[PDB]
């Protein structure tokens, strides 16, 4: 998996 | 340029309807043209700006992978010649990303964040200047590589060092910063320590200060505390 | 036009590698230019055209939708007065999608169906119109709404007429012929008897003959078959 | 809801 940055 | 003859309001107002429409890439024009008209962007127009940017850039680099997957297949042992075509595409869609991330760039410069002085907006425009510097090191390769982890490893330390004198543990916009700045450290710079470090240091400073919060803040606090924790969960 | 230096086969190619991508406006600009080097397109680059535009057209359907449903709440009885901007946005979604429209019908004129004689072809062709028009006709108002609605209806016709004709009744493409017709009898032509009926012996004379069919092409034509099912559970 | 046409 790709690490999650900051959502909208 | 073609925004210059509407009203900044109606670029306000046409971004929020974009917006609804999904429309993002207008979404991001009207923005643009926002922008250009010089003032100062309230928080709320500050939060447009970044939303339709970054669906834009998301296209763009969700479109990149796919292409670079197909490229590097072809690039192995027993692939069949099918020309340069598979190149060609992926370096259309890279210039374009590149377009957009120097366009944002190009905003916070001119002159978005020489007029920032609160912290919330400083913090802001140096963490999306570290953010689309690290957009464009995702894709380069060549000279250059180096300067843009540099630019992008230097704005978020600039982001971080304000928000840290400024902001309480738990405000949103340092949480995503710092969530941010350990993707970076992650995916771009070759150091998950650092990466790992940087979460849980973050996290655990906001816990701690959870107590001080309203139902709602709370609620904004903990969505991005989560974030953190899932990247924790990927990474160990 | 900006694809005239590129080989047919690198555009075709190209327009894959978009699909993959989820880049829509591209493959619909790869395929236009694939269709403007003048031969005629084989079955599979025709679908590659259809896919293309359809996802690009769909996403102006679906934008001009929210846009117009906000425009029509503000011409409500205590709706507050928010200026032009709602209806000029409307207005510049529903003319690039209008663009949209007939940049397809014109690829069609200039010189698909003329060169289109098997019936898979020209069926797929006149099919495709009737589309085009059929999304035009959404919306249209004023005076050459009527006009535009009977090419659509005389696309379709002539297209089903050929269909019946030379085509099995669970052929894939007549099977969609039938469904698309339908649905602009039952949403353009204020027509829903005639939908239902339509609707209906389409289903009805493909169930008789799915007997004769391999289990790949029973496969093709029950998942067409089920959306006219969806439709008439919708419309009944 | 929206009729359904034929899909790619
Ligand atoms: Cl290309
Ligand atoms: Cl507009
Ligand atoms: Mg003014
Ligand atoms: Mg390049
Ligand atoms: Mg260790
Ligand atoms: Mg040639
Ligand atoms: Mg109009
Ligand atoms: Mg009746």
């Amino acid at each position: 998996q790709r690490s999650t940055s900051t959502p909208n | 340029g073609a925004m210059g003859s509407m009203e900044r309001a109606s670029l306000i107002q046409k971004a929020k309807l974009a917006e609804q429409a999904e429309r993002y890439e207008d979404m991001a024009a009207f923005m643009k043209g926002a922008v250009e008209k010089g003032e100062e962007l309230s928080c709320e127009e500050r939060n447009l700006l970044s939303v339709a940017y970054k669906n834009v850039v998301g296209g763009q680099r969700a479109a990149w992978r796919v292409l670079s997957s197909i490229e590097q297949k072809s690039n192995e042992e027993g692939s069949e010649e099918k020309g340069p075509e598979v190149r060609e595409y992926r370096e259309k869609v890279e210039t374009e990303l590149q377009g957009v991330c120097d366009t944002v760039l190009g905003l916070l410069d001119s002159h978005l964040i020489k007029e920032a002085g609160d912290a919330e907006s400083r913090v802001f425009y140096l963490k999306m200047k570290g953010d689309y510097y690290r957009y464009l090191a995702e894709v380069a390769t060549g000279d250059d590589k180096k300067r843009i982890i540099d630019s992008a490893r230097s704005a978020y330390q600039e982001a971080m060092d304000i928000s840290k004198k400024e902001m309480p543990p738990t405000n949103p916009i340092r949480l995503g910063l710092a969530l941010n700045f350990s993707v970076f450290h992650y995916e771009i710079a070759n150091s998950p320590e650092e990466a790992i470090s940087l979460a849980k240091t973050t996290f655990d400073e906001a816990m701690a200060d959870l107590h001080t919060l309203s139902e709602d803040s709370y609620k904004d606090s903990t969505l991005i505390m989560q974030l953190l924790r899932d990247n924790l969960t990927l990474w160990t």
